[PDB]
This record gives C-alpha cells, structure tokens and sequence, in this order.
C-alpha cells in the first residue's frame, strides 16, 4: 500500500485534514491505509472511514446517473455508453475496494455488536452500490440483503431502537428494499415499524441523543411521505 | 429522491 | 498522453458529458487530449478548456487555503505541513500542466486576436495561481504580470470594452494587482475604468450581449464596493 | 472574498 510507509496516527490525522478540506478522495486514501494497519478503528474512526467512501462513491453514483439518463435518451456514436462504462467502471472498484476492507479484515475482527453491525451495514451498502449499476445483478442483490439481515439481528438484540446506526441501518435497508429489491411494501413496513419504536423509546434520552434519533427520523419520515 | 443515511 | 489514442471529436464530446456529470478531474484530461491533437480550440472549445481546470485547481486552492490556515495557526508533529505540501505540489503540477499547453502550443498558433487574448489570460491566471502559494515568488508574480499585459494591450487594440473576454481579463488582472502584486491603487484603478468604459458601450449592445457583459460588470462592481 | 472571472 501507498499509504504503508505512514503512521497510523499521521493517517488519522490527515483523514481530519483532508475532510476539513473536503479533499474525500484523500480522506478514503488515508483510511484504507489506516485500516490495512490491522489495529480495529475506534467509533470517530469509522464514521471518518465511511463519509470518506461515502462522499467519493456519491460523486461517481450521482455521475453515473446523469451519464445513464443521457445514454438511455439516446436509444429513444460509442462515446456515451464509453464514458459511462468508464465511471461505471470506477465505481465497481471503489466498492470492491470498500467491500475488500470489510472482509479483510474489519468484520471478522470487529469483536463487539456496535463494531459489527457497522461494517454489516457498510457491507449492504456498497454491495447496494453494485446493485444499482448492475445488469450477478440477483446475485449482488442477495449480498446486500443478507449482510443487511445480519446486521439487523444484531442491532435488534443488542442496541436501543434509537441507536443512531441502527437508525442508519434500517434507514437504508428499507432504501434497499424499495429501489433495489422491488419490495416497496417491505420498505414502508420497515421505516415505519423503525420510525415508531424510536419514536417511544425517545423518553430515555438525554438532549443530545434525542438530537441524533430524530435526526434520522427524520429521514425516515420523508422516505415514508415520499412512498404512501 | 429519497433519503439514505448518507444524505442526512 | 493516454488520450492519444481517442478521436479529437469524442474527446470534445466526452469532455461536455464529463461537464453535465460535475466531473471535471475527467473534463480536463479530454480537453488536455483535445488540445494536444494540434488543432485550434473553437471559442466553445477553449470555454470548455478554462472550465475544466478552473474547476480542478479550484477545488486544489480553497483546499490549500483550508491547510495553510491551520497550518499557520499550528504556529501561533509536521502532518499539517507535510499534506499541505501534498496538494500544493499537486496545484503546482496542475498549473504547470495547463502553462505547458499554452506554451507548447495554443499561444503561438492563435491567430486571431480573439484567441490569443484568451489564452494569455489563462497564462497570468494560472502563474497567478503559482504565485499564491509561492514562497522565485518575484519571477512568478513577473510572468503573470507580463501575460496579462500583453492581453490588455491587444484586447484594447482589437476587441470592444464591452467583450466578455476583455472584461474578464481585466477582472482577474485587477484581483492580481490587488492581493498579489500588493498594488490596491492599481486594482481600483483598473476595476473602475474597465467598469466605466463598459458601462458607455452597452448602448451599442444585443439584449444577449447586454446581459454577457452586465455578468461580468457586477463582479468589477462586487470588488470595487469591497476595495472602496 | 473578492470574485475572479472563475467566479460568477
Ligand atoms: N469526522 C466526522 N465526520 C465524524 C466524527 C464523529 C465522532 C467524533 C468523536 C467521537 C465519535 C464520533 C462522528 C459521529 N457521527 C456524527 O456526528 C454524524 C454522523 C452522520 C450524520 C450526522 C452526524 C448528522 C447527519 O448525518 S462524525
Ligand atoms: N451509543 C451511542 N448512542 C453513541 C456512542 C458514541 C461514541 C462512542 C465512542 C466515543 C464517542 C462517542 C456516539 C458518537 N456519535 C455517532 O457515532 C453518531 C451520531 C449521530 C449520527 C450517527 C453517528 C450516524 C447518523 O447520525 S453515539
Ligand atoms: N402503507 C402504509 N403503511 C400507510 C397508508 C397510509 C394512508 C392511509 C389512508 C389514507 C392515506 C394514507 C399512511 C399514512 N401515513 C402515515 O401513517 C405515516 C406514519 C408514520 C410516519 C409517517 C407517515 C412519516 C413519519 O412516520 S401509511
Ligand atoms: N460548456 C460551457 N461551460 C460553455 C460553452 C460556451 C459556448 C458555447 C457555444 C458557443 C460559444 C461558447 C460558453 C460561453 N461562455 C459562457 O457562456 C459563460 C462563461 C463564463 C461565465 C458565464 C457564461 C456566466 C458567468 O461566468 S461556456
Ligand atoms: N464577440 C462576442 N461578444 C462573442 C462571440 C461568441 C461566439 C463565438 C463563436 C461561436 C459562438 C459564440 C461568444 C460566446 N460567448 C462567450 O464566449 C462568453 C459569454 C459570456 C461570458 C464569457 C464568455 C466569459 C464570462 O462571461 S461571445
Ligand atoms: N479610490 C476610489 N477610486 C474611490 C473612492 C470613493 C469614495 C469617495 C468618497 C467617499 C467614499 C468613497 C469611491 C466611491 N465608490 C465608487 O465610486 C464606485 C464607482 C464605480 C463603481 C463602483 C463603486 C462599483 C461599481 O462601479 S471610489
Ligand atoms: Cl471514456
Ligand atoms: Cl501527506
Ligand atoms: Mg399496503
Ligand atoms: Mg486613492
């Protein structure tokens, strides 16, 4: 790796640099070389891992959807459906690559439930990145959906229902199940369900944790007045 | 277009 | 170059898809091919050269800008300044890349009057961008200084005040006195007059023409309430 | 900040 020759904690600490100047592509360079240290990553250190990769797979998913739309107006030259394929392309490798972390080795050393259902979720993720790109496609689609599962057994035995990733996890797989697996009424059954046992569990919470719930209620409410 | 966590 | 083997016209073609999907790291490299074919660059052509790297080292300097305010006020480990180092090398390069296409060889073979001024403006602003971070900073404030010159010299012989090109070459040359050649008087003085004699040509103007130069005019008009 | 022609 690249990144081999650095410390740790010099990776870490351009991480922070570069999302302070919204250099993610950097940021996603500096943690990959973080984790391929082999020491776990700490709960700020994960979340610097994933709005890294969430942040420069979002720049070619948002690409690759304006490319589609042009490609398919023009089957209504090679150099659309060429392009398209080439940040297609790109964004199969940023999730292998992503997807290559988690199974070596951050999931099979991540020794508790919040680590866990972490990377479980990361897992769903961006094989659901693959999904939307793909045409294996069903193949690709049970990867997600079982690494989604998985998590969700976890974080439903061992974690609150206002638990800010498992918000985030039953935000997306719900997401999944709508646009993904054609499963619209398993994506409203699941937002709502998730949305109305936060909402009771929200007496329990201090100020800034009823903070971060609702934050993410919030997205399960708009996802539920978008699909009803 | 919908929500996903990483669009908060 | 690694777009030598791809057609003139579907790297023209590609660079404007590149342009619609908000990927302008892709939208340079077609347009660096482009101009490496040997051929001129229309005046669309040359607008779509400028937008790429605009955009690229755009996003390199408000980065570089974001580190050296840490950086400096770290000196109110050496990380900070060692990816500080990172993107500005980085900058540099790209700067070096694009006065390497002017050089070799889009300025010598404009032969219109129109073409040349536009890519001296490109010359004073990428050495300005070299300057910015420069720490041989003189010579490079100097090759700036002269680029820009000479497109004044031919924008006011051969184009009308009004010409967004000239307007815009003015713009930038008056930011380059102003925060670079540490000549505010020179800045004002070069907003103002710019902005005047545009203002008596409108008369003579399209509707269209009246609102390409009217844009350009409230930017002279921004800095002139911010220097005054 | 004071506005370039990169700028508009
Ligand atoms: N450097 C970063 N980007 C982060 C660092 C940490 C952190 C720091 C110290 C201890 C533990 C964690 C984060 C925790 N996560 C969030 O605060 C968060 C995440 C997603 C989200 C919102 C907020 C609002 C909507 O969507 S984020
Ligand atoms: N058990 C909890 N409730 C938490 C414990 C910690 C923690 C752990 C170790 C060190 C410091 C803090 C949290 C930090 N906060 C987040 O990670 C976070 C917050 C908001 C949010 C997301 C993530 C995703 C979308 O919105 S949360
Ligand atoms: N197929 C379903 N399940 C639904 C069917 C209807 C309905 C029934 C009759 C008339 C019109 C609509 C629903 C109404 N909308 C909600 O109930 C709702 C609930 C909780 C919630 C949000 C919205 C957002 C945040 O959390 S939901
Ligand atoms: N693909 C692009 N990006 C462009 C293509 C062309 C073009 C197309 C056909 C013929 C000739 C030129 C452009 C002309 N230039 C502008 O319209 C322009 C430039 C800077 C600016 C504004 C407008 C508003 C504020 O700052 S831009
Ligand atoms: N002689 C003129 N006045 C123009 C002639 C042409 C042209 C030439 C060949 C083909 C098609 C059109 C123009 C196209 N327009 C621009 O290039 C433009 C417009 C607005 C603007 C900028 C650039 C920079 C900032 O704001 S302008
Ligand atoms: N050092 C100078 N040249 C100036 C000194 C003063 C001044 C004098 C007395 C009191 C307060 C201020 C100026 C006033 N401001 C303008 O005249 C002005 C003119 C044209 C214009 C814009 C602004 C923006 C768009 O185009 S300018
Ligand atoms: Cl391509
Ligand atoms: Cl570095
Ligand atoms: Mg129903
Ligand atoms: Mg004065």
């Amino acid at each position: 790796g690249a990144m081999g020759s650095m410390e740790r904690a010099s990776l870490i600490q351009k991480a922070k640099l570069a999302e302070q100047a919204e250099r993610y592509e950097d940021m996603a360079a500096f943690m990959k070389g973080a984790v391929e240290k082999g020491e776990e990553l700490s709960c700020e250190e994960r979340n610097l891992l994933s709005v890294a990769y969430k942040n420069v797979v979002g720049g070619q998913r948002a690409a690759w959807r304006v490319l589609s739309s042009i490609e398919q107006k023009s089957n209504e030259g090679p150099e659309v459906r060429e392009y398209r394929e080439k940040v297609e392309t790109e964004l199969q490798g940023v999730c292998d690559t992503v997807l290559g972390l988690l199974d070596s080795h951050l999931i099979k050393e991540a020794g508790d439930a919040e680590s866990r259902v972490f990377y479980l979720k990361m897992k769903g993720d961006y094989y659901r990145y693959l999904a939307e790109v793909a045409t294996d496609k069903k193949r690709i689609i049970d990867s997600a959906r079982s690494a989604y599962q998985e998590a969700m057994d976890i974080s439903k035995k061992e974690m609150p229902p206002t638990n800010p990733i498992r918000l985030g996890l039953a935000l997306n797989f719900s997401v999944f199940h709508y646009e993904i697996a054609n499963s619209p009424e398993e994506a409203i059954s699941l937002a709502k369900t998730t949305f109305d046992e936060a909402m009771a569990d929200l007496h329990t919470l201090s100020e800034d944790s009823y903070k971060d719930s609702t934050l993410i209620m919030q997205l399960l409410r708009d996802n539920l007045t978008l699909w009803t | 277009r919908r929500f996903s966590a990483g669009m908060r």
